[PDB]
RNA sequence: AAAACUUUCAGCAACGGAUCUCUUGGCUCUCGCAUCGAUGAAGAACGCAGCGAAAUGCGAUACGUAAUGUGAAUUG
RNA sequence: UUGAGAAGCUCAGACGAGUAGGCAGGCGUGGAGGUUUGUGACGAAGCCUUGGGCGUGAGCCUGGGUCGAACAGCCUCUAGU
RNA sequence: UUUCAAUGGCCCGUCUUGAAACACGGACCAAGGAGUCUAGCAUCUAUGCGAGUGUUUGGGUGAUGAAAACCCAUCCGCGAA
RNA sequence: AGCUAAAUAUUGGCGAGAGACCGAUAGCGAACAAGUAGAGUGAUCGAAAGAUGAAAAGAACUUUGAAAAGAGAGUUAAAUAGUACGUGAAAUUGCUGAAAGGGAAGCAUUGGAAAUCAG
């Protein structure tokens, strides 16, 4: 949206909506072993 | 996020902080100053003191209006007020800075508040004046002239 | 002849102090009232043709020399007969690269640079 | 220098005709030269890039990687080229646009459209 | 010049007298930020600016034509001068001769790489590498304005007949190409500075006699036009100071700088 | 003044010539010369060619071969058709003046040729033009 | 000639001259002393001699009206021998009745190249510390990549 | 600017662009093909008759006329 | 007379959105051409997309149909 | 003796408040022509700084920091300076 | 640079008056913000020409921007009574 | 009683080319949803609002929290680019450090102390 008040709108629409339904999954879920945070270390070549 | 103050490294530190929060900027700075370097569950036990109102948040600048009170002769003050609301986000973010020192490893036991500080966020005729705040919880050749050094030498040889 | 300054203090503009939208770029008070204007008691100073410096050491540096704004290594070959007059002052906007070859050269002409430290270690 | 009336030299009219440019005149701004090979055996310096064309990375990070053209991207003057893609957090695979200018066809999509449109621009085929 | 209307689109008058507000005239109407504003001034945001442009601003200067051609034939003149052309800031430093006049082949060339070529053989074409070296992006607002490059001005090619060497010669940077019977002064002295270097064709050089004329015959070219007279005859006055003439009337030269 | 106001070149070195002149010569004439350069156009009447040829055979004549020196323009007088012979020093010459001179007579010269030939001024008639515009 | 080209060039404008805060210098590749004035402006003189470098080797150019319609071959060169003071004798016969000032000029640069080329080979034969560059980019980006690695390190914990 | 200029630039269909203006061309001659054929494009209609032995116009020119030698 | 408080200075963090650079805009000038509507115009209203609110496009054949050109897209 | 940017250099003496008014020389900003073999992603501009230096002053130069794409000196032109 | 000591130091502008003081303006910062363009007249200076002077109503012409530059037939303006 | 091309006019219409013009408080009111939001019974009135990055690669994953978010982590040349997104001034605010403070403060002069520069 070339209109920056129109875009600021819509993301934080887009955030609340992403925000909203990315708990929505994790409270229906609520993996360890394989879900594990990945770090530099582990990608180093 | 960068905070205002040298520490929150890893090595003894942790961090935490809440921005826009929808409190009284001049209570959170008092309860800031009031809980600044105190041992962490020294803090949670005066904050919940404070709800409990076993204790009073000294306003030290801020005090315009603020009816004396006996329990803040603790900090040689008279004016303290009670604030709730303040209470509350301190208490949540001090659970949080907590939990995070928890995660990286600290020791729980030598931990105070090294550093917390409250900031104005963008003031939202009743424009209010919501509150940054951010806390940090820590484990607790000269020469000598020609005249000078002959006089010393002179001296130590005569010892 | 040593380099003698007649003053080593600015001339602040008067309440310049007082007022931040008030710079400190000396202004000539035109209020017909100015006390300062009159050169009353204890009153700041204002800028005048007595306090110039003397023409031999005028534009000189403490070590005699003259600065001599210096852009690129052309600048500092122009700069080989008066290595005893003048000290080639690099510009801020020369690259390190160009620092480099303009203070190279000018130790080879023997020509004092101001800045020559700067962006070159 | 030009010397036409018809054509204009202002900055403010060539980025705006650039970036209003309909999809059949971005695609001819969407060109990419021909492989040395391709241009002495076709006798064109370039040609518009095509899906399925044979391409060649010839700058930016993925300097020398091939492979066919699986998108035209004309909205965005992007070429979307096979296997050269970048790798989300989540693991998901973005595929790299790249301009068209920037990669070199080293072999063509032929069809009878293609050939009739290389000896239309003094070409053999 | 601004639009004739700019600043005056809106409704406004001023709200009064005793009102503790500075008396510009206020928008009126509600319900809009722009309510209640100031308008109609120069120091007003969305205002009118002082003394609005005009396009009957006077753009165009009358010279009178004597005097127009008085600085032609100084800057042709300036252009046979080899200082003149170094201070202008020409890399003439291997350039044959000054003026540098080029045989009639010249006029008839066809192809850049001719014309490249020759510059090369008379050693001018230094002051296209200096051209092409000085090539910058502007500096400020005027590449906003399709002002996108500067450069530095080659050689003035002056010819006589056009046959190719227009073409031939107008793609090198730098290089201005003109009938000799229509010399230009913003090409003759560009920027006010005296002293371009000019090539010459035989043909162009053989009428400058007709363009110009002398002191004492009229230009053909140019009806009753004589060329100008000079107010001293010999430029060189320290000769005239030192000569023999003077130097045996004057008196006995007191000390320069003297002894305090 | 000390400088002339004119930006020309080759007036600025007549100055200097004749600046040279006035301090190095006892000539009152050269210091005249000096101080005339230094006038503005207004002060610097037009001599004409006839009011030259007047004044150098006027009363007595004897104008011989006298040189005559107007720090000024010398215009043409076309009423007078007959031209003495006669040898002027000017500023400038209008073009008229210049020919009517030289095809019938003798010569025009410079303010520097001047002082090659009398650089003390000698034998020089140092006329004006009348400033009654 | 000469005057009226001072005149143009001392007084109106020349691609030559750096304006100093009290003194001019000439960018000619010619001016003896560096600043353009009447006795230095190689445009203003026409009779003119200097001195200059050439690979190692000081070389005397001059010029001279008979000269100055050419510019190709309007200056001349000759070169000055390593010996001093045979350097001087040949800057004496060549400029041979030549002004005085003008003489004494081209001595002066003779002796303060002299100076330069023993200075140069002085620090060519001694050793100096190499003076690199700085990246402003590379510093930057360094610097936070060391912010981030000692945030990882955990080095109290590693030593523990 | 205009409300009639602000709705086309605001919308998506293209602008009626015509190619039409070239300065300096003279018009083609039709008519006499003896003319057409010895006439230059580039020269005057002044310079094209006085070179074919034609007069332009058989009444005084207000004005200077061109002397090239 | 230590702390608090007040002020000053520096650092950091906020608050704010100046500066600098930019610019599918505006403004001005010049040039070419002459074409609304009862065969329903300009304007207004309402509708139409697989997922659309504005703007754009279009009119129940409704982000278009035919025809011609280009020659392989559209793209969230 | 080199000290002729003659618009330069040099010697000597006197003088120094200043309203109205008069006269002169300079500093700075946007844009234009010329020029500097001009500066620049090895960092332009801007900004910040208890860094340094120059000017009687208007102002200028520079170190460090931040920054990320352009800008400046000189000669002239111009003004919504 | 900060701070201390000793000494001195009345808030700036505006207006009024012989003069003050009143009185009016000033919470703070940034950005903007006021002798401009044009016609006429006059003076002075410069420049060109000079008993002349003024090309640009218009025409010619201009291939490289052609709104430039360059050229000037007949008139006319002012001056020369 | 009547018609009549061309030279002439042209802030509109359909186009085109330019500029010593303005550069986001400027230039049109409108560079962006601009005669839009909004106001008024109505005629009318009428704004504010441009910039992440080369690429969205727009931060997976773990943990704390009811959540918003935080913290590790990750992407990037750069998050001193996290959409409250280029640069980020001042006013102003909090924090730390240093110091001063008996009913003003700012300032000037001279030095001392402390700190820091040329050196």
């Amino acid at each position: 949206i070339k209109n920056k008040i129109v875009r600021q709108q819509q993301y934080m629409k887009a955030l609340h909506q992403k925000n909203k339904d990315k708990l929505e999954r994790r409270k229906e879920r609520a993996r360890l072993s394989e879900n594990i945070p990945a770090t530099i270390e582990s990608k180093r070549v | 996020v960068r905070y205002s103050a040298s520490p929150a490294l890893e090595t003894k530190c942790a961090k935490a902080r809440g921005a826009y929060l929808r409190t009284h900027f001049k209570n959170s700075r008092e309860v800031a100053f009031t809980i600044n370097g105190m041992s962490l569950k020294k803090a949670f036990i005066f904050l919940d003191n404070v709800k409990e109102h076993k204790q009073a948040v000294p306003f030290r600048r801020f005090n315009g209006g603020v009816g004396r009170t006996a329990q803040g002769k603790e900090f040689g003050v008279t004016q303290a007020r009670w604030p709730v609301k303040s209470v509350k986000f301190f208490y949540d973010l001090l659970k949080n800075a907590e939990a995070n020192a928890e995660a990286k490893g600290l020791d729980m036991d030598k931990l105070i508040i090294k550093h917390v500080q409250v900031n104005a966020a963008p003031k939202q005729a009743y424009l209010s004046s919501p509150s940054h705040i951010e806390i940090i919880v820590a484990e607790e050749v000269s020469r000598v002239s020609l005249k000078q050094g002959a006089k010393a030498r002179n001296l130590a040889a005569r010892k | 002849v040593n380099i003698i300054k007649k003053r080593t203090k600015p001339f602040k503009r008067h309440q310049s102090d007082r007022f931040k939208r008030v710079g400190e770029s000396w202004r000539k008070p035109r209020g017909i009232d100015s006390c300062v204007r009159r050169r009353f008691r204890g009153t700041i100073s204002m800028p005048k043709i007595g306090y110039g410096n003397n023409k031999k050491t005028r534009y000189c540096m403490p070590n005699g020399l003259k600065a001599f704004l210096v852009r690129n290594v052309s600048d500092v070959e122009l700069l080989l007969m008066h290595n005893k007059t003048y000290a080639a002052e690099i510009a801020g906007n020369v690259s390190a690269r160009k620092r480099v070859e303009i203070v190279e050269k000018a130790r080879a002409l023997g020509v004092k640079v101001t800045n020559a430290g700067a962006k070159v270690r | 220098m030009k010397f036409s009336r018809d054509v204009t030299s202002s900055r403010r009219k060539q980025r705006k005709a650039h970036f209003g440019a309909p999809s059949s005149v971005r695609r001819v701004l969407m060109s990419a030269p021909l492989s040395k090979e391709l241009r002495e055996q076709y006798k064109i310096r370039s040609l518009p890039v095509r899906r399925d064309d044979q391409i060649t990375v010839i700058r930016g990070s993925n300097k020398g990687r091939e492979g066919k053209i699986t998108s035209v991207y004309r909205k965005k003057f992007l070429l979307l080229i096979e296997r050269v893609t970048r790798e989300k957090a989540n693991g998901a695979s973005a595929p790299v646009g790249i301009d068209a200018s920037k990669v070199v066809i080293t072999k063509l999509h032929l069809d009878k459209d293609r050939k009739d449109l290389i000896v239309r621009k003094g070409g053999k085929v | 010049a601004v639009s004739e209307k700019a600043g005056h689109q809106t409704s406004a008058e001023s709200w009064g007298t005793g009102r503790a507000l500075a008396r510009i005239p206020r928008v009126g109407g509600g319900g809009t930020h722009r309510s209640g504003q100031a308008a109609f001034g120069n120091m007003c945001r969305s205002g009118r600016m002082f003394a609005p442009t005009k396009t009957w601003r006077k753009w165009h200067v009358k010279v009178n034509q004597n005097e127009k051609r008085y600085a032609i034939a100084s800057a042709v003149a300036a252009s046979g001068v080899p200082s003149l052309l170094l201070a202008r800031g020409h890399r003439i430093e291997e350039i044959p001769e000054v003026p540098l006049v080029v045989d009639d082949a010249v006029q008839s060339f066809q192809k850049t790489k001719e014309a490249v070529a020759l510059l090369k053989e008379i050693k001018a074409y230094r002051d296209v590498i200096k051209v092409a070296n000085s090539r910058k992006l502007r500096a400020g607002k005027g590449k906003l304005r399709n002002r996108r490059h500067v450069q530095r001005r080659g050689p003035l090619v002056v010819f006589n007949e056009d046959t190719g060497i227009v073409k031939a010669f107008r793609n090198i940077p730098g290089v201005e190409i003109v009938n000799v019977r229509r010399l230009n002064l913003l090409q003759l002295a560009p920027g006010g500075h005296l002293g371009r270097f000019v090539i010459w064709t035989k043909s162009a050089f053989g009428l400058l006699d007709s363009v110009f004329g002398s002191t004492t015959e009229v230009a053909q070219l140019k009806k009753n036009y004589f060329l100008p007279e000079n107010i001293i005859s010999n430029a060189d006055v320290t000769r005239l100071i030192n000569s023999d003439e003077i130097q045996s009337i004057v008196k006995a030269a007191g000390p320069s700088r003297v002894k305090r | 003044r000390s400088k002339p106001a004119s930006e020309n070149v080759y007036l600025k070195l007549l100055v200097k010539l004749y600046r040279f002149l006035a301090r190095r010569t006892d000539s009152r004439f050269n210091k005249a010369i000096l101080k005339r350069l230094f006038q503005s156009k207004t002060n610097r009447p037009p001599i004409s060619i006839s009011k030259i040829a007047a004044l150098t055979s006027r009363k007595s004549a004897s104008s011989q071969n006298k040189t005559t020196v107007v720090v000024g323009t010398v215009t043409d007088d076309e009423r007078m058709l007959t031209v003495p012979k006669l040898s002027i020093a000017a500023l400038r010459f209008t073009k008229s003046a210049r020919a009517r001179i030289l095809k019938a007579g003798g010569e025009v010269l410079t303010l520097d040729q001047l002082a090659l030939r009398a650089p003390t001024g000698s034998n020089t008639v140092l006329v004006r033009g009348k400033k009654h515009a | 000639q000469d005057e009226v080209i001072w005149q143009v060039v001392g007084h109106e404008f020349c691609s030559y001259r750096i304006k100093g805060e009290a003194q001019n210098f000439c960018r000619n590749e010619y001016n003896v002393t560096g600043l353009c004035n009447r006795q230095s402006c190689p445009l203003a003189n026409s009779r003119y001699a200097t001195v200059r470098e050439d690979n190692g080797k000081l070389y005397l150019y001059m010029k001279t009206i008979e000269r100055a319609h050419f510019p190709s071959k309007l200056w001349q060169r000759i070169k000055l021998s390593k010996n001093y003071a045979k350097a001087l004798e040949q800057i004496d016969q060549q400029l041979l009745y030549w002004p005085g000032r003008q003489i004494h000029r081209c001595k002066q640069r003779l002796t303060r190249l002299t100076q330069y080329l023993l200075k140069a080979r002085r620090l060519a034969l001694k050793h100096q510390p190499a003076l690199i560059p700085i990246k402003p980019k590379q510093a930057h980006r360094e610097a936070s990549r060391e912010r981030k690695a000692l945030i990882a390190a955990k080095l109290e914990k590693n030593i523990e | 600017a205009n409300p009639r200029q602000r709705n086309k630039q605001r919308s998506g269909k293209p602008r009626l662009t015509r190619r039409n203006a070239n300065k300096k061309a003279k018009a083609k001659i039709y008519g006499n093909f003896v003319i057409q054929q010895n006439w230059d494009k580039h020269a005057t209609l002044r310079q094209n008759y006085a070179r074919l032995g034609l007069l332009a116009t058989p009444n005084y020119v207000t004005g200077g006329v061109e002397k090239l030698y």
